[PDB]
């Protein structure tokens, strides 16, 4: 299962002053990027345009040209009239797109968050708000509704460009996500505040794809205590990753990190303290 | 207004002598304006990469900061990150061991 996702992060301070950001994945792999800066889409991978031709990817691309001009604005409207609090600041992220299930199904979304929270979807053929929203946003939904032209390209969009594209995409870049990159692993000790306490680190970077498991070892049987870290990007789209155990002082000699990843076959990385 | 995590940690082995990239991982801050630099003897390093800002499905805003840097026994290196959620810079040092 892939996640492509749309994700646009939108500013607005003070009356003149507004910038819209955004960047397309596809998996934890980054596709599009369109700065604020930029006039016009840009590609980050060989196979950004999937299996769009030239003449319909350009369509898709003017119309997200169309929509950030037409966003900014609207925005500003429907908040200088109906918030009844001061119309600026304003912070908006949006994520639109599609979860990709094996056997060409597919889910798609919009999620929309009003300064910093989920507040908006569009389900069927209209905006909805959602639980915990501010009451007062059922206004500006509702002039938003009465948009069917605009109602009407978002159903297109959930219904089948991104359904259709983000399949194009994940058929055009299947090699890019299924490449295997070989985790590297390394070993520290900290000390702990408490004398004979130290805490063992197994540093496990640079693997794709992503799904790894790491684990504290004495032989046979593994150290329920290992407590895996959050998992962190590196910049060329690796991973990276460790794992932690709190042993008593001379515990540490005999344990060893055992690294499982798909790029490894079944050879195990073992590395011992 | 929600206060950013830093994290900072290298993408190889790190090794005294042998050029290395030192990530600065930060997240979790609303609203999404902030400033990070990444300091070599707390001097500013020139060529401090960013990614484009992005944000986790539960909205929480995430950024890598990433730049080479050879790492060596005096040398210390840290991420220096400014938000309004603070009222002032959070440095957190880079330690191999950590
Ligand atoms: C108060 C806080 C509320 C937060 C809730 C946010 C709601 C979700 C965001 C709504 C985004 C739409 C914004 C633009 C829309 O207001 C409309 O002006 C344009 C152009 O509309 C005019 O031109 C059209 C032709 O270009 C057409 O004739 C319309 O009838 C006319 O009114 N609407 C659009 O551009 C439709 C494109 C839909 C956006 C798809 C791109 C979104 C992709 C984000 C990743
Ligand atoms: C896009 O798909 C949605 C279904 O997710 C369609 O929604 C239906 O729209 C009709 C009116 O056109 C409503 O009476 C139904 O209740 C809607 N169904 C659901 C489940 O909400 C929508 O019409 C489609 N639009 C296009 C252009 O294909
Ligand atoms: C964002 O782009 C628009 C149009 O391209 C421009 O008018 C605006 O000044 C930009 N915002 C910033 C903060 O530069």
């Amino acid at each position: 299962n892939y996640t492509f996702r749309c994700l646009q992060t939108s500013s607005f301070a003070n009356i003149s002053w507004s910038r819209t950001d955004s960047l397309i994945l596809l998996g934890d792999l980054q596709t599009h990027r369109w700065s604020n800066d930029s006039a016009i889409i840009s590609f980050t991978k060989p196979w950004s345009q999937g299996k769009l031709s030239n003449q319909q990817w350009e369509k898709l691309q003017h119309m997200f040209q169309v929509y950030r001009v037409s966003f900014t604005r609207d925005i500003q409207e429907l908040v200088k009239m109906m918030s009844p609090k001061e119309d600026y600041p304003i912070e908006i992220q949006l994520s639109t797109g599609c979860e990709m299930y094996p056997g060409n199904a597919s889910e798609s979304f919009f999620h929309v968050a009003f300064q910093g929270k989920y507040a908006v979807r569009f389900r069927g053929t209209s905006w909805q708000r959602v639980l915990g929203a501010p009451s007062w946003l059922d206004l500006p939904i509702k002039v938003l509704n009465a948009d069917q032209g605009t109602s009407a390209t978002v159903q297109t969009l959930l219904n089948d460009t991104w359904p259709q594209f983000a399949r194009g995409l994940l058929e055009a870049g299947k090699s890019d996500l299924e490449k295997q990159e070989k985790p590297v692993a390394w070993l520290s000790s900290v000390p702990s505040s408490a004398h004979g306490h130290l805490q063992l680190v197994c540093h496990v970077s640079g693997f794709y794809p992503k799904p790894v498991w790491v684990m504290w070892m004495r032989g046979d049987q593994e150290q329920q205590g290992t407590h895996r870290g959050d998992f962190l990007p590196n910049a060329d789209e690796t991973w990276y990753l460790q794992a932690t155990l709190d042993v008593e002082a001379g515990e540490e000699a005999g344990l060893a990190c055992r690294v499982k990843h798909s790029s490894l076959g079944g050879q195990d990385i073992i590395l011992y303290w | 207004q929600k206060t950013p995590q830093i994290q900072v940690y290298s993408r190889h082995p790190p090794e005294n002598g042998k050029p290395n990239i030192l990530n600065c991982y930060v997240t979790q801050f609303h609203p999404p304006h902030i400033e990070i630099q990444m300091l070599k003897n707390g001097k500013k390093i020139p060529k401090v990469e960013m990614s484009d800002m992005s944000f986790s499905k539960d909205w929480s805003f995430y950024i890598l900061a990433h730049t080479e840097f050879t790492p060596t026994e005096t040398d210390t290196y840290a991420c220096r990150v400014k938000h309004a959620s603070m009222a002032e810079p959070k440095t957190v040092y880079w330690d191999r061991d950590m």
